[PDB]
């Protein structure tokens, strides 16, 4: 709730990096739960969590592609806090996505 | 030639003669208390003896009279002549007896220090690990020497002087495969040089090279040292350097090693590499 100081990781396995979802301890976290990753001041990024147990306790494992949208490193401090959606505003009714060629 | 057989001779002849002075010295002490002329005196003849040895070309007798020396004079109260026969060993068995000149100069640096004169301790140590990186494979004495004249001159206020000891000590630590002191060492050393107008020039160098130091561990903290250092250091943008690593990086983000091999083999022929940097660049390349 509060939040913690925490490590960042790398991610374990190639079906949770392709899932977008941040690799967590289940001593930590459990998968589902929400959370608020903390930077600095003014970068607060909403991650929801999935278990893996391969993840050091202390520590949370990010993908390629999150590390590259939140500009997080291996070995970085970070603050986590669990966070929770308001679900009356924040539901997803309507997405718009621009699809591109991963692999060129 | 005749210098050879001639300087034996004649070494050997006056080394017997203070053999014998210092042999009859114990009896005229006793029998008449003559003092310390005799003792000086054959203090003399040995240092003569030494300096024979020494034109001689034999490096090994002209060392064992300079500690013989050294030794009889330490006895007759003389600390400062003492050292400077010590270190008169030191310098002359460097070459003949390495581990001997290693066990003299640290009599010299323990006499010296003793009297707080910390510059010529300094300068020993800095021979010391000299000697040792030199000669020996032994990197951790070296390391430590290096250290202890850093610290020895830091303290003395003799700036300029201990930040090449730092650097040394950095740029061997890393080739130990320790990055983490090369890394805070050369940006220690390059935040110190950028106020210097003289050393300005420079500083851009030393802050590629923690750049290149910072690329093993891992990309993406390489990259943001890269910002880093472009944001604190603007002139260090227009060097060349940042755009060798930004090609560098590029190659490596798509698995490109060939044009990485092509950029650095177009730079070695611009210049021509270092054996440190080529091995850094070459344990890079193996990812």
């Amino acid at each position: 709730m509060a939040g913690r100081s925490m490590q960042a990781a790398r991610c374990p396995t190639d079906e949770l990096s392709l899932s977008n979802c941040a690799v967590v301890s289940e001593k930590d976290y459990q998968s589902g739960q929400h959370v608020i990753v903390r930077t600095s001041p003014n970068h607060k990024y909403i991650f929801t969590l999935r278990t893996h147990p391969s993840v050091v306790p202390g520590s949370v494992a990010f993908s390629l592609p999150q590390r590259k949208w939140a500009g997080l490193s291996i070995g970085q401090e970070i603050e986590v806090a669990l966070y929770s959606f308001d679900k009356a505003k924040q539901c997803i009714g309507t997405m718009t996505i621009e699809i591109d060629f991963l692999q060129k | 030639g005749m210098d050879t057989s001639g300087k034996q001779a004649e070494a050997m002849a006056l080394l017997a003669e203070a053999e014998r002075k210092v042999k009859n010295s114990q009896s005229f002490f006793s029998g008449l208390f003559g003092g310390s002329s005799k003792i000086e005196e054959a203090c003399e003849i040995y240092a003569r003896a030494a300096n024979m040895f020494k034109m001689a070309k034999n490096w090994s007798a002209a060392g064992n009279a300079f500690c013989q020396a050294a030794q009889l004079h330490l006895q007759l109260q003389s600390k400062h002549d003492a050292a400077t026969c010590f270190v008169d060993a030191g310098n002359a068995f460097k070459k003949a007896d390495p581990q001997e000149a290693i066990n003299c100069l640290m009599r010299a640096i323990e006499i010296y220090t003793d009297m707080g004169r910390f510059t010529i301790a300094a300068k020993h140590h800095i021979s010391i690990a000299e000697i040792y990186e030199t000669e020996l494979v032994d990197v951790e004495k070296a390391i430590a020497h290096y250290e202890q004249s850093a610290d020895y001159y830091k303290g003395e206020e003799s700036n300029s002087s201990a930040n090449k000891c730092l650097l040394k000590v950095a740029g061997y630590a890393a080739q130990l495969e320790q990055y983490q002191k090369a890394i805070d060492i050369y940006e220690q050393v390059g935040t110190s040089a950028m106020d210097s107008p003289l050393l300005k020039y420079s500083a851009k160098d030393y802050f590629f090279k923690a750049a290149l130091c910072h690329f093993c561990i891992d990309m993406l903290n390489a990259k943001l040292a890269v910002q880093k250092y472009e944001e604190l250091f603007p002139a260090f943008s227009d060097s060349r350097e940042c755009k060798l690593m930004k090609k560098l990086l590029e190659a490596h983000e798509e698995q490109n090693v060939d044009s990485y091999t092509e950029s650095v083999k177009e730079y070695d022929s611009i210049s021509r590499l270092d054996q440190w940097l080529t091995t850094m660049l070459l344990r890079i390349k193996k990812t």
